[PDB]
RNA sequence: UCGAUGUCGGCUCAUCACAUCCUGGGGCUGAAGUAGGUCCCAAGGGUAUGGCUGUUCGCCAUUUAAAGUGGUACGCGAGCUGGGUUUAGAACGUCGUGAGACAGUUCGGUCCCUAUCUGCCGUGGGCGCUGGAGAACUGAGGGGGGCUGCUCCUAGUACGAGAGGACCGGAGUGGACGCAUCACUGGUGUUCGGGUUGUCAUGCCAAUGGCACUGCCCGGUAGCUAAAUGCGGAAGAGAUAAGUGCUGAAAGCAUCUAAGCACGAAACUUGCCCCGAGAUGAGUUCUCCCUGACUCCUUGAGAGUCCUGAAGGAACGUUGAAGACGACGACGUUGAUAGGCCGGGUGUGUAAGCGCAGCGAUGCGUUGAGCUAACCGGUACUAAUGAACCGUGAGGCUAAC
RNA sequence: GAAAUUCCUUGUCGGGUAAGUUCCGACCUGCACGAAUGGCGUAAUGAUGGCCAGGCUGUCUCCACCCGAGACUCAGUGAAA
RNA sequence: ACACAGGUGGUCAGGUAGAGAAUACCAAGGCGCUUGAGAGAACUCGGGUGAAGGAACUAGGCAAAAUGGUGCCGUAACUUC
RNA sequence: GAGGACCGAACCGACUAAUGUUGAAAAAUUAGCGGAUGACUUGUGGCUGGGGGUGAAAGGCCAAUCAAACCGGGAGAUAGC
């Protein structure tokens, strides 16, 4: 329930080796006013698919 | 398992859960778009078409049915005096869910959920 | 799944009486005892209907000898060779699953008027 | 689904009321007892002039099952409680002169032609 | 012998005239379509590979678009193959009925059993639960011992333990025939069969007889 | 080992040995048969529930084919228990003047740990496998399984004096165990319908809603599930064990062995199912995909720009009888993926409102009505957006032609 | 009187149970009871010790399903031996 | 030691049920307990419900189930009445 | 209309079980449990002081400390470990 070594600078970083968080990459623009966006949501002025939506 | 089950008990009770969408259901009707939660959204779906398929025909027997699934004798009215008549040749689909982000305070994926008409 | 629907449906019956939970049926059933198929009367009152099309079933349930029998007849089945509703009891629930506690005139069904 | 322990009314005139049944036989490690199916039993309560006597380690048959048989036809019957027609040990023949009540058809073995040629109902 | 593959239509009874109500499993078996045979000295065995159902068109991609041009037979929903026997012989395009399995009495099925998720002890492996009360602290349903002492010390490879139950291929042998409808596609054989309803299920021949 | 390695028993879960308890194969028998006695071979699977006691044990009651013996910290407390022993209270007998003591009893008496590493059970990511990709395989190796009663025929025959009662060979039915599955029979079903008590609320009546463990209840769809129903433990081979042989000398006789050739068990290897090419010894098959320019230099080893981004993949979204998360599967408008909707089914059981009867509770009619979840069939109504993103440009150094 | 006391001891006999090292009734062969470190009874009383029975039940055979809180994933903070 | 599920004297004490300051639901009044969002694995807490059996569990009915109110009838051995 | 009477809240306790055991808590929670007009219970003052008190007696309690409290001193006791 407890170690018997103190783990390694090696091994601390080895099961990190999943932490690392993925970008996006996948920003979208929107067809009526060239906002990026999200996949699949509206824009930050309420943009989607080039309709208003939201306002 | 879960298998063929449906309801998203969403960490709530089955009372609390009910009236959630007791109320939830009261502003969708209210102002006709609200920003819920992308999983209380989906849900709300479920209890507010119905709600639009029961106002669809206008009697009695409906309004008190209404009225007890909606405990607000404002939203029974507009129910069956407003989107009644407005949904009157849709078949369905009285609902549509704008995914609007990610809220501030716990990440939450937030939505826009909205009646398709809105009537502006 | 109109498959298992018209295997369903190629099998059922089309003599089964329109019986309620409540009445006293009679269902006539075939047994063989070495190679004399014979017809034995089962009379008791409808406790249970389940209706599932070819599934259907219904609990018959009498007094017989001091004891209570109850029997789960599948209807659509080639074994029950007939129903038969003998009076129609008036009861307001489709499971009489309390007659199970109740024996004699406690047990009394009023009649379907 | 008799199985030790269980408390049987007696389907016979042999003179208990009650026995307890205290060994489901025929295979080790067995669970149940289906009502064609023999158990060693005691007895638990008899009448005061009878055949048997209360404390009697004998067998017997279980007859009426509140579990209940299962058809070919996937029809059930069911009973009210659970019977048993008491046995001798050594020639497993019925103690008892009458049978009370009624018996299915899962009996007919040529073992229990005395329970079902006394028998009012199958 | 060769198999085909159907998918589970669900469960149903037949009502024989004797009495009995046997319950079958209703499996649709469509027109098998040999895509491709293969020959010892190619290959190094021989077998048939075969498909079944209809894909869309936008979803068979090029590499498989190509395999089943190459055959002249449709797309499927999937391939699956079965070994040849030394003395029957298939042509690629053939297409194999469920009049295959009319004189067969019993056949092996196999299909893709129903997931139970992560499973425990108890559900998985039958293992029998501790005292529910009598002084026990918070363990029922766990395992137990999964050991010894010091001498071995360590588990064995192969313990039962808790983990993912279901979700694989699993075999039933030797079911009955009830019937096969060769206007339908239907073969009707007696029992359950693994799977769930429209999982793909492969029925070759019993080879236990 | 005293700078701590928690004792007996129980439970759970085991694992091995063989000096074998059952089942399998034999030799002898003071083996007629049936039952045995004994030894030999064999560890594949199986190998009781209870009463009493803290008990292991034991003794009893019934089983069973049998209730094996041992090892594993007298397996197993970072898995459980805590009855026994062995803290502090108290008492009895007993011993001491006494404090107290007793392998003497007797009641009472706190069992901690969020797992780093190994191990194990599952499940992914990376890279490799040498152009990339999509598949289907092969199967080296692993693993699972591997129990058995009873009846019937053979046949009341072989045997025996009679009594009794077979071998071998089939046939059927169980038991325990396993695998799968919900069609049935049921359980559950706080997401369905209804009854009902108290009370608050919707102005009130009537209708409803909240709360009281789902208020308490009666039913119950799908799913899950056993007690429910299917199936399975092979047969066959191959080598053998103990064993019995045939031919056959050394030893003109014999002799199963030395040359040779036969038979011979649930063990062994297969056959049955499952995993499985990270089998780095990284396999095979089919299909798909890309056949552009230049520039820079130590230079046969490349690097950098512009061009083109393929097959496919990933991401995203709708999701799933898939699932802890990843993964896996279906689908993404050339669309039934989910929600809704429509029809149906199912389950409840005759809604409300109205009318009538009655003094009223309430009954009756409309009416088997109305509601009806996860079901089935459909239906683009809503949401699954054009993109973009990753991955490239024909792939290093004998035979045939 | 084999007892809160009996080692041998699960004494022995009776009862209760299919079966009872516990219990109840005895017997007396009191290792090693005994008369105010009281002896024998004793109604009532007891969160007292032991035993039996009826009811009752997931205690169990043998567990199944469901409802919530964690576990699990995401976001924020962020220990411990 | 904490913005700590604990401790802390007295006073006031509405309605509907109810014997009641119990309890249930409410008023006046006060709050939603200073991390959320998902998901719906094992396992663990806290509950609900179970076919057939009913103590076979176990050291031991531990825990759970059950019993439960008012009125009336009726009630044993024993007893210090 | 008595009662160290009975049932049962406040209150005072603490029999059982589960949880908790780096807890919410250096003894609690949850469900049951005993007393509840009394040898009760509680507030506010007081008084008893360490070989001393107080004790319906457990070596109990005497400030989370008790077979001799705590604090300061002898004192850097001594320590064949």
């Amino acid at each position: 329930a407890v170690q018997q070594n103190k783990p390694t600078r090696s091994k601390r970083g080895m099961r990190r080796s999943h932490d690392a968080l993925t970008a996006v990459t996948s920003l979208s623009v929107d067809k009526t006013s060239g906002e990026k966006h999200l996949r699949h949501h509206i824009t930050a002025d309420g943009y989607y698919r080039g309709r208003k939506v939201i306002a | 398992m879960r298998h063929r089950k449906s309801g998203r008990q969403l960490n709530r009770n089955s009372s609390h859960r009910q009236a959630m969408f007791r109320n939830m259901a009261g502003s969708l009707v209210r102002h006709e778009i609200i920003k819920t939660t992308l999983p209380k959204a989906k849900e709300l779906r479920r209890v507010v078409e119905p709600l639009i398929t029961l106002a669809k025909t206008d009697s009695v027997a409906n309004r008190r049915l209404a009225f007890a699934r909606t405990r607000d004798n404002e939203i029974v009215a507009k129910l069956f005096n407003e989107l009644g008549p407005r949904f009157a040749s849709r078949a369905g689909g009285y609902t549509r869910i704008l995914k609007c982000g990610f809220r501030a305070g716990d990440n939450a994926p937030m939505a826009y959920i909205e009646l398709v008409d809105r009537s502006e | 799944s109109n498959i298992i629907k018209q295997l369903e449906q190629e099998q059922m019956k089309q003599d089964v009486p329109s019986f309620r939970p409540g009445d006293t049926v009679e269902v006539k059933v075939w047994v063989v005892e070495g190679s004399k198929k014979r017809l034995q009367a089962f009379e008791g009152v409808v406790i249970a209907i389940r209706n599932r099309g070819l599934h259907s079933a219904f609990t018959v349930r009498k007094i017989s000898n001091g004891e209570g029998v109850e029997r789960v007849f599948q209807t659509h089945s080639p074994v029950v060779d007939s129903i038969s509703v003998k009076r129609r009891g008036a009861v307001r629930k489709a499971k009489l699953y309390y007659l199970r506690e109740r024996t004699g005139k406690a047990a009394r069904i009023k009649e379907r008027l | 689904m008799i199985q030790e322990q269980t408390m049987l009314n007696v389907a016979d005139n042999s003179g208990a009321r009650r026995v307890m049944c205290i060994k489901v036989l025929g295979g080790s490690h067995r669970r149940y007892a289906g009502v064609g199916d023999i158990i060693k039993i005691t007895i638990k309560e008899a009448i005061p002039r009878g055949k048997v006597k209360k404390g009697d380690v004998l067998k017997a048959v279980v007859v009426r099952t509140k579990k209940g048989v299962r058809r070919p036809d996937g029809s059930v019957i069911r009973f009210d409680g659970n019977a048993c027609v008491l046995l001798n040990n050594n020639s497993e023949q019925p103690i008892g002169t009458r049978i009370f009540g009624p018996v299915t058809r899962e009996l007919r073995s040529e073992k229990f032609m005395k329970i079902i040629s006394l028998a009012p109902e199958v | 012998m060769i198999g085909l593959v159907g998918k589970k239509v669900g469960m149903t009874r037949i009502f024989t005239e004797d009495g009995v109500s046997i319950p079958v499993t209703v499996i649709e078996v469509e027109a098998n379509r040999v895509t491709q045979v293969k020959d010892l000295a190619n290959d190094g065995y021989r077998a048939i590979q075969v498909t079944t159902g209809a894909k869309k068109a936008n979803r068979v991609t090029k590499p498989e678009a190509g395999h089943f041009a190459k055959a002249g037979v449709e797309a499927g929903r999937g391939l699956w193959e079965f070994r040849l026997a030394e003395g029957e012989e298939f042509t690629v395009g053939q297409s194999i009925s469920v009049e295959l399995f009319a004189d067969v009495k019993k056949v092996d099925v196999t299909g893709t059993s129903k997931g139970k998720g992560f499973a425990g002890t108890v559900k998985r492996w039958n293992f029998r639960t501790q005292d529910a009360t009598h002084g026990n602290s918070l363990s029922h349903r766990v395992p137990g011992s999964i050991g010894q002492n010091q001498t071995p010390g360590k588990v064995f490879k192969g313990k039962k333990m808790a983990g993912q139950m279901g979700n694989e291929r699993v075999t039933v042998q030797s079911l009955d025939v009830v019937r096969v409808d060769a206007e339908r596609n239907l073969l009707l054989v007696k029992g359950a069969v693994p799977g769930a309803t429209g999982s793909d299920l492969i029925v070759k021949p019993a080879v236990k007889a």
